[PDB]
């Protein structure tokens, strides 16, 4: 029974109730599975749901579910529909927002059932999407060509000097000169100004490193 | 259909009195069946989980 979807969502839920990452030892105190049983579930679910690191084993929660990026979306559309700015703690919105503030609306509940994620609350889903969906990251600098070149870019630069393909999980090129390092001092400052603390950035880095393999 | 905040909270406090210290599991069951108002169906769904 290591493949059961219920046990996988419960692990995702605990990990996201504690910031999207937990040490294996701390996760074990909250779920009635022995260590080999929990290890089998993490292994069979794989890196598309759980990223395991030997830092002291640490577990990072992830998902393939994405939020709709349309300014105006005309159904049908099988992505989540929610206000992005609201999840980053920055939506000014009577509510005149044209994007859903009901995180667990009927439409979103159906999408969560497709990704075997029903059971998460609005806070746990926000933590999960923040480190998994690259739509929540700040803009990447388009004049940035790579390390040791072009005086960084034309410009402090308010945009990320990072590889765009790395953040979207598809940098399949050997001659890439662009940085895949999100834990840089300048990147963290830009991430923080946009709602992403360094713990969230380290989760994103580990998820992106996992996709890169 | 969909529960009110006071209905969910009353059901949560009742489930927590029975399943002490199982806050994540109680919430997990409340989110999986958000239309259910029966304390007994919600308790049997919680008991079915092998973890
Ligand atoms: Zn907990
Ligand atoms: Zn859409
Ligand atoms: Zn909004
Ligand atoms: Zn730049
Ligand atoms: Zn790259």
């Amino acid at each position: 029974n290591a493949a059961d979807p219920e046990v996988c969502c419960f692990i995702t839920k605990i990990l996201c109730a504690h910031g999207g990452r937990m040490a294996l030892d701390a996760l074990l105190q909250e779920i009635a599975l022995s260590e080999p049983q929990l290890c089998e579930v993490l292994q069979v679910a794989g890196p598309d749901r759980f990223v395991v690191l030997e830092t002291t084993r640490s577990v990072v929660a992830t998902t393939r579910a994405r939020v709709c990026r349309r300014k105006y979306c005309q159904r049908p559309c099988d992505n989540l529909h929610l206000c992005k700015l609201n999840l980053l703690g920055r939506c000014n919105y009577r509510n005149l927002c044209k994007y859903s503030h009901e995180v667990l609306s009927e439409e979103n509940f159906k999408v969560l059932k497709n990704h075997e994620l029903s059971g998460l609350n609005k806070e746990e889903l926000a933590v999960l999407l923040l480190q998994s969906d690259p739509f929540f990251m700040p803009e990447i600098c388009k004049s940035y060509k790579g390390e040791g070149r072009q005086q960084i870019c034309n410009q402090p630069c308010s945009r990320l000097h990072i590889c765009d393909h790395f953040t979207r999980g598809n940098c399949r090129f050997p001659n890439c000169l662009r940085s895949h390092n999100l834990m840089d001092r300048k990147v963290l400052a830009i991430m923080r100004e946009h709602g992403l603390n360094p713990d969230v950035v380290q989760n994103i880095q580990d998820i992106c490193n996992s996709k890169h393999m | 259909g969909i529960r009110k905040t006071r209905e969910t909270e009353r059901l949560r406090r009742q489930l927590l009195e029975v399943f002490w210290g199982q806050d994540h599991k109680v919430d997990f069951i409340l989110q999986r069946e958000p239309y259910c108002r029966d304390i007994n169906q919600l308790s049997e769904a919680l008991l079915s989980l092998n973890f």
